[PDB]
């Protein structure tokens, strides 16, 4: 490792160094997974032709790159790139910035991008019908993301690169987008994709690269791996052929003998609830919450998931129905704006200083979420991802009967998501407390949950919360509405997506068994 | 905000 010939790019005002690049292949989806700050987007910019790599020296031409990749399958790729025979289509990471770069209505922009005549089909697949007449200034993060994916899908090219397409998308939208993206590979096109949602990455990919190193300092692309081996090696934290142990422990999913079936005592019940906001209505079916369980909450956005959590938190009053509880609630809101003049250490030490000094909390919460490295940071200067982790930590440090975490995966990289899953679960097991977690990341839902609460309905119009039910029944119901099936992986115990049209997918769809444990 | 973005995004759309 760290070979000079493999040194692809060094940022001058930074000194971050990237080693190696992923393979791209027509008729294949190549997936890229790794912590942020390790060069994933840098690699995409290079392969797209947007950044001429300097080879960790002073190279400033494609000729120098072509020579450096002598005897590499990428040599001819870069020749074609240099000569304009190829011009990759790039759905970039920074979809937030679309309003600053582009004006006008959405329909206008997708018309321009239409080089395939599939405007209606793409608009359908990404469910953009209600967004077509909107002006870009009035689009949500999630709508900006889907308009970007749409515009990339509509271009005619050979190479299509998608940098973090699941960001801002609900569970339905990310899985639908993955299906639509993968269809490019069935047409003989090449797809490169960077993803932090491991279920989506799995479903998307034929080949996987793991990116490893030290965020902000250096990153290295693994050798190409099969999808199963790659993700399994990522979870184990050890790349065998490269002989690199990049995490000192394994991230394990539940194998079928681990968690004892327990008939839990009821903590609280709630009756039928209704919450109206003008023309929107949420109806919640009567349900029960057990002592010491975690309920995962899943569904499309615009449906009342947050609204439900807010009623549980006592920050919102139901329109109809009555919550009669004598419980303490700790609440991690979906959207947080820092308004705190002090450091992370000050904030968390004032919640529970004894827990900050506890070995269990250091091991299971503070170290894995990277909170200790944030201790002397001002809370008001934290980024989205930093503030998310601190808020989760702050919530889990409180002493409560019930912990409510609304979309903790937002702004988190793959490594941080796995850490957050483990922390929620281990802390709730340790302290014998109860949690509800709203999440769109399927592997997070699978790791944290004992039972599942499904929301269904029409975004912005109506929503219905089903009573909490078993993992199998819950996921079957949800996944039926998307038409995607998952099996279990014997090695890691992780849910493993069946690709569209595969034999296991057919067998499962006929039996109506969309999800195994 | 970086002018790298306005280039990247306009290419996808424009
Ligand atoms: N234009 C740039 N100038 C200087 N440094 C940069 C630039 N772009 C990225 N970097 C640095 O390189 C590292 C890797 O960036 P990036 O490829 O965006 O990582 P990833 O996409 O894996 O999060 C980051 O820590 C970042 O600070
Ligand atoms: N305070 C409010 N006033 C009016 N409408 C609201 C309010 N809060 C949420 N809504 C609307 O209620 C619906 C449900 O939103 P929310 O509960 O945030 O859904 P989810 O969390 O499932 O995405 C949405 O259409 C949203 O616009
Ligand atoms: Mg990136
Ligand atoms: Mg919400």
């Amino acid at each position: 490792s760290h070979l000079e010939e493999d040194c692809v790019h060094r940022y001058g005002v930074n000194a971050f160094v990237l080693y190696r690049l992923p393979v791209v292949k027509e008729g294949m989806v190549v997936g890229i997974v790794g912590p942020n700050g390790t060069g994933k987007s840098t690699a995409v910019k290079i392969l797209a032709g947007q950044l001429i790599p300097n080879l960790c020296g002073d190279n400033d031409s494609w000729d120098g790159v072509i020579r450096a990749f002598r005897g590499n399958e990428l040599q001819n790729y870069f020749e074609k790139l240099k000569n304009g025979e190829i011009r990759p289509v790039v759905k970039p990471q920074y979809v937030d910035l679309i309003p600053k770069a582009v004006k006008g209505k959405v329909i206008e922009l997708l018309k321009k991008a239409d080089e395939t005549g599939k405007l209606e089909e793409v608009v359908k697949a990404l469910e953009l019908e209600n967004v077509l007449d909107r002006e870009i200034q009035h689009l949500s993060g999630g709508e900006l993301q889907r308009v970007a994916i749409a515009a990339a899908l509509l271009r005619n090219a050979t190479f299509y690169f998608f940098d973090e397409p699941s960001s801002y998308l609900d569970i339905r939208q990310r899985l639908n987008a993955a299906r639509a993206i993968r269809r490019l590979s069935e047409e003989g096109k090449s797809v490169l994709v960077v993803e932090h949602d491991l279920a989506v990455l799995d479903y998307l990919s034929d080949i996987i690269h793991v990116v490893y190193g030290e965020p902000g300092v250096y990153g290295i692309f693994s050798q190409p791996k099969g999808t199963r081996n790659g993700i399994n090696e990522f979870l184990r934290g050890y790349l065998k052929d490269e002989n690199v142990r990049f995490r000192p422990y394994e991230i394990k999913f539940t194998k079928t003998g681990e968690r004892v079936e327990i008939e839990r005592e009821t903590l609280v019940t709630y009756p039928r609830l209704v919450k109206d906001y003008g023309s929107f209505r949420l109806e919640v079916e009567p349900g029960e919450i057990k002592k010491g369980e975690v309920i995962g909450i899943v569904g499309p956005n615009g449906i009342g998931k947050t609204t439900f959590v807010k009623m549980l938190a006592g920050v919102e009053e139901p329109t109809e129905g009555k919550i009669e509880w004598d419980l303490t609630v700790a609440y991690k809101p979906q959207y947080i704006k820092a308004d705190y003049e002090g450091t992370v250490y000050e904030l968390l030490s004032k919640i529970d200083a004894s827990k900050l000094n506890s070995n269990f909390y250091k091991t299971e919460l503070l170290k894995p979420l990277g909170i200790i490295d944030l201790y002397d940071r001002e809370v008001n200067e934290l980024s989205g991802g930093e503030l998310q982790r601190v808020a989760i930590a702050a919530t889990l440090l409180r002493d409560a009967d019930i912990y409510l975490l609304d979309e903790p995966s937002a702004y988190l990289d793959v490594e941080q998501r796995l850490a957050v899953s483990r922390a929620i679960r281990h802390l709730m097991e340790k302290n014998e407390k109860t949690a509800l977690v709203v999440e769109h990341d399927v592997l997070m839902i699978d790791y944290v949950s004992d039972r599942l609460m499904v929301f269904e309905g029409e975004p912005g119009k109506y929503g219905r919360a089903l009573p909490p039910m078993g993992m199998r029944e819950g996921m079957n119901r949800f996944l039926a509405s998307i038409g995607i099936t998952f099996r279990r992986d014997p090695d890691t115990g992780r849910p493993r997506a069946n690709k569209e049209g595969s034999v296991k997918d057919r067998e499962q769809k006929e039996k109506g068994e969309y999800y195994y444990i | 905000s970086e002018e790298e973005a306005l280039a990247g995004l306009s290419a996808l759309f424009g």
